[PDB]
């Protein structure tokens, strides 16, 4: 945990990560064209700082592709009953992230020619967002599950910025290694062609001398 | 029908205080990797840090020079398996 | 500038930068030996988002090496009156940053052999810090001014991290573009040595043919 | 001997159609910060200012229009000067 600080809420120190991988998702905006950009997902389970007896599920949608992007979703154990009654879920709180991960995996491994084909789409409405995994069969585009997303508190944004910064620093070290390799190889090519032209001119001069 | 474990774990780059490891990924879809580094058979608490599934490499820092450490990568693969199907190496700086 | 969110407090958009350069300062930690790092400083004057009639001074201490070391100091005009009474300052709020910058300039231009020699030192106690400029005379190390520093608000830290991330991403993008150019140069130099060795081998063959003609 | 210490040797060392990098030798006085203002020569282009630390002798400008002559100005922040005082200007056509 880089740059840590305590505000009453979700205890990120006691968090348990369940899913953290890029997922291909269609992004839809009202004024923009629909583009298939591979967004990174994060699934977290844990307890609140106030009470460890209360369990909380947390979902983060980030975009390593763009420059800044983060949306958060919090589900309490109490709120899970409401969501389960609204969307007709049958599993318990514990298996909810497992089923979400199963649907996301079905979505990522989707091949272009498949019926039914699972897909994920995120619609951005200003600051808020609505994420739904859909099934496109021979008939219709039926939604499996629909979840609502909003922006995040300043703390989670801070830690996401720190993670992105660390990733970019690692890339920059790799880049310095690659530039050393490529410039040394280019210099080698130059010096070898130079030595070859010198030898060619010398042999031509010798040929002129003999003739 | 598949390993569901990591296959090739080797140290590509090494400095006296920190190490960088790289591993080939299992064929199954990997949710995330949990990298646990600890001192060999010593009373050092095992330290775990999480890396996304897309990563096949990782870096460990804060190591003591000249000490043989045990580095284990736990894979969170499909079928909800967690801290399971590990691959381990031992390396001294 | 940066990602726009709730920015209640200091309005960075209406900020006016006065000083922004690295200055050598000794850092004191209980565990770490004291290290002379030219920590970067930045001084800003402005107004609060809540009320534009109230003036606020801001000082940030950053570390280009370790970018997790951020420390902030905020001074309102009323707090300026309190500090002026506490440390016996005589100037007004307007001339405070000028004198601070003058002392910092005395700190930067300090040569190893100088009497009296002005130096800057920061003592780090956890997240908190105390910064003081000192005079090293032939007698004692007397403190000129003593300042307290605190961890920044989550908002200012967010925007500072965003600024550094943007700069580092731009640097890496430019370097990748130049590396594409270097790969093109490598391809050209390859093709050129290949053609040159081909020509040299041909000339050697011609020389061998002439030698056969002589024999 | 307090020189006004304006920046000297303001030049574009490397240039691409969309971006340029400028370098200047630093004035003798301790420079607090630099304010670089790039704008198009005449027309309705607003003057754009961005700040760079005093320790840096170089800077990079992006977002330029190709084939257009721009005016670049470097303001120096010294002790006895104003951060929009003591300017030196050059003209360059990307």
């Amino acid at each position: 945990d880089g740059d840590p600080k305590a505000q009453t809420g979700f205890d990120l120190s006691t968090a348990t990560t369940l899913f953290w991988r890029p997922v291909p998702v269609h992004v839809k905006q009202q004024d923009r064209e629909d583009v298939l950009e591979e967004l990174t997902f994060r699934i977290l389970t844990g307890v609140a700082k106030q009470n460890h007896n209360l369990r909380i599920l947390r979902i983060h949608i980030s975009s390593d592709s763009d420059l800044f992007f983060l949306h958060t979703l919090e589900v309490s154990e109490e709120d899970f009953q409401s969501l389960k009654n609204d969307q007709g879920i049958l599993v318990d709180f514990a298996s909810f992230p497992g089923k979400i991960i199963s649907l996301l995996e079905k979505c990522i491994l989707a091949q272009p020619g498949d019926s039914p084909r699972f897909q994920a789409v995120l619609t951005i409405r200003g600051g808020e967002s609505v994420f739904k995994i859909v099934e496109i069969n021979d008939f219709k585009q039926l939604p499996h599950i629909t979840l609502a997303f909003r922006p995040g508190n300043d703390s989670v944004v801070k830690q996401f910025l720190a993670f992105r910064l660390s990733e970019v620093k690692g890339t920059c070290h790799d880049l310095s290694d690659d530039l050393s390799r490529t410039r040394d190889d280019r210099d080698s090519m130059v010096a070898q062609l130079a030595q070859c032209r010198q030898q060619l001119a010398q042999l031509r001069e010798q040929y002129d001398k003999h003739l | 029908s598949v390993s569901s474990v990591p296959t090739k774990l080797e140290v590509v780059a090494a400095t006296p205080t920190s190490l960088l490891i790289s591993w080939d990924a299992p064929a199954v879809t990997v949710y995330l990797y949990v990298i646990t580094y600890g001192e060999t058979g010593g009373n050092s608490p095992v330290q775990e840090f999480e890396v996304p599934g897309s990563k096949s490499t990782a870096t460990i820092s804060g190591l003591k020079p000249g000490v043989d450490y045990t580095i284990t990568v736990y894979a969170s693969s499909k079928h909800s398996s967690r801290y399971a199907s590990p691959i381990s190496i031992n390396y001294r700086t």
